[PDB]
């Protein structure tokens, strides 16, 4: 029983493993992409400074 | 009381049999009573004018229709939907 | 009134004050002009493996009780495991979304339908007069989200 | 494994004066032939697709254990009844499936 018990514990291992393999995949996309666009911002921000910067 | 009896014997084997082959989806798809039909086209006709023994009509029965009222689900299965 | 010979239907007596000999046939009545009521509810299955607590109530009637009383053995709860299986396999066909808002209408006219067929066979003196649906709420386990996704949108605006 | 066979009799000079307790010797041969063909079988099969197949094979293989005692017992049906798994491991049975909705 303990042999078929064990067999049967891996694939509920794996089906969850893979979920959460798959959610931190998808995380990290999604840090990745709320970076991209703070820095995009950051960027466009720096530019207005120095405009100012230059004006004054 | 005896009747009853054989019926649910026969009716277990079959409606097994079908569950086995069929998938969660098939069986909840069903709309025409399909799976029902030849769980009772099998009992009323077996397999083998010749009346088969495993059949209904070998005895004085007819299985006039078959119905499933309520298909729920484990406790453990149903938590985690 | 239906009155019998000891083991004999006779024939069926009509409103009024009537006589039967004493000790040779009996009289049953049956009320045939008179709504009835069979609710029929359970934690049926989508067609998506999602959960929905739906709830039915059938008003019917009864016919002549040659049928009604000799047909089949209890036909009050023989009615009510035709009901179930139809409410199931109708909603078994539909999805939970589906069920919640659109369903309502067509669940009802199905499981009806469906149900109508069910008895046919079985001869039954007993009418489906209507079939008014009353409640097909999502389990409680996920009503707490449900009503969540609700605030939700206010918390939003 | 759970199994039901549903049988009548015959012309009682066989089922009378041939063995003795012919029902219960019946049911001895019965585990022999059910304990002999499930062991051919994997688990698996068993379970969802050997239903069919063995209800067939147990069926004949049990008659063919008849044969030769010659009794008057005849068999009418054999409809078997239910093959759920040790209940030591049906917890981790259903957590296969839980875990799978946990994936989602």
């Amino acid at each position: 029983y303990n042999r078929m018990r064990a067999e049967r514990e891996a694939v509920a291992r794996r089906h969850r493993s893979q979920g959460q393999e798959e959610a931190e995949k998808l995380r990290a996309t999604a840090d990745y992409e709320v970076t991209r666009t703070l820095a995009e911002a950051e960027r466009q921000g720096r530019i207005m400074r120095g405009e100012g910067d230059a004006e004054a | 009381s005896q009747a009853e009896v054989l019926l649910k014997r026969k009716f277990s084997d079959r409606l097994r049999s079908e569950i086995g082959r069929l998938d969660v989806k098939d069986i909840v798809t069903d709309s025409r009573g399909r799976l029902t039909l030849e769980v009772r086209d099998a009992l009323n006709s077996g397999s083998a004018p010749v009346i088969n023994p495993n059949s209904m009509a070998a005895l004085g029965i007819e299985v006039v229709d078959v119905r499933i009222k309520q298909i729920n689900l484990p406790t453990e299965v149903s938590e985690a939907i | 009134g239906v009155v019998t010979r000891f083991g004999k239907f006779s024939h069926l007596v009509e409103p009024g004050l009537n006589w039967k000999p004493t000790f040779i046939d009996e009289v049953k009545p049956v009320n045939v002009e008179a709504v009835r009521e069979l609710a029929a509810s359970g934690v049926m299955l989508t067609s998506d493996e999602n959960v929905v607590r739906v709830e039915m109530n059938v008003q019917y009637r009864v016919t002549n009780p040659e049928k009604y009383l000799y047909s089949v053995t209890s036909p009050d709860d023989s009615l009510r495991q035709a009901t179930d299986s139809a409410l199931r396999g109708v909603i078994g066909k539909y999805t939970m979304d589906r069920i919640l808002t659109e369903g309502r209408t067509v669940i009802r006219s199905d499981t009806q339908r469906e149900l109508e067929e069910t008895i046919r066979p079985y001869d039954m003196g007993i009418t489906l007069l209507d079939v008014n649906f009353q409640a097909a709420r999502p389990p409680e386990e996920v009503k707490a989200a449900f009503d969540d996704a609700i605030a939700a949108r206010e918390n939003e605006q």
